[PDB]
């Protein structure tokens, strides 16, 4: 299930940090990425802790391995929208609150209690009790 | 009692709806594994001899296979569930001037104002479109369509 759009998305992402001696993100790669990159998250301890995710030197192989607990759901960009899209009469609005909330709750693959908080302060919604579908599956794979 | 045959359908039909990997289907659910069956239960049915809590409550009891045989034969198995020719003559109640014609607002009125009252959104997805100018709805047309 590592697709070929997911590995050359993550061999871009590699090769932009890279610069490094043939192939290997280290520390400083990391450091100055952040430069680039608006926010100062730059702190020692938690930047060398990200290399404990692996074995040792984090070339492309290794970054693909590291992202091993990523693809353990991640089914494809349409397919989300599309399984959203059964539980939407009403067009775009899209899924009404309570019917989402017993979806989740006492439905399926039961969510608990503590799994329903973690989701409704990252939801979008209206004031009336309906929740966009479309922009979950935004925020899934996020771009903002 | 039921055949070896009977009790492995019913079976394919439960295991359905204990869909949490209990063994056990939530009580509520038991007057829709009978309609799974082809069963066709009145709410006061459902809530009498079939055992049933509050209609769209759930939680409050749970129902092993062995339990819910008994809950097959006893129940509509046990009784009448109506034919063509008691619909048709309750539909001619309706019917004013003969034609086996009915207006679709007055079928949707005894359907959501009278007996076990239906909500609108059974009752658009069960409407076939069979809407005429001022020519309505054939209600035998409806009668045999909900019952194929």
């Amino acid at each position: 299930m590592f697709d070929q759009t997911q590995i050359q998305e993550f061999k871009e992402a590699f090769t932009v940090i890279d610069q490094n001696r043939d192939g290997i993100i280290d520390k400083e790669d990391l450091r100055d990425t952040f430069a680039a990159m608006g926010r100062l998250n730059v702190k020692n301890e938690e930047l060398d802790a990200m290399m404990k995710e692996a074995s040792g030197p984090i070339n492309f192989t290794v970054f693909l391995t590291m992202f091993g607990e990523k693809l353990k759901g991640a089914d494809p960009e349409d397919v989300i929208t599309g399984a959203f899209k059964v539980l939407d009469p009403e067009g775009k609005g899209t899924i009404k609150k309570q019917f989402l909330e017993e979806l989740l709750t006492t439905q399926c693959d039961r969510f608990s209690q503590e799994e329903i908080k973690n989701m409704w302060a990252a939801f979008p919604p209206d004031v009336g009790g309906n929740v966009d579908y479309k922009n979950i599956c935004y925020v899934i794979t996020h771009g903002d | 009692e039921f055949s070896k045959e009977q009790q492995e359908d019913f079976k394919e039909a439960f295991l359905l709806f204990d869909r949490t990997g209990e063994c056990k289907i939530t009580l509520s659910q038991v007057g829709d594994v009978l309609r799974a069956l082809g069963t066709n239960p009145t709410n006061a049915e459902v809530k009498k001899v079939l055992g049933n809590p509050s209609n769209e409550e759930m939680n409050a009891k749970k129902i092993e296979f062995e339990q819910f045989l008994p809950m097959m034969q006893a129940i509509s198995n046990n009784k009448d569930q109506g034919g063509y020719e008691d619909f048709v003559e309750g539909l001619r109640v309706f019917d004013k001037e003969g034609n086996g014609t009915v207006m679709g607002a007055e079928l949707r009125h005894v359907l959501a104002t009278l007996g076990e009252k239906m909500k609108e959104e059974e009752v658009e997805a069960l409407l076939a479109g069979q809407e005429d100018s001022n020519g309505c709805i054939n209600y035998e047309a409806f009668v045999k369509h909900i019952m194929s």
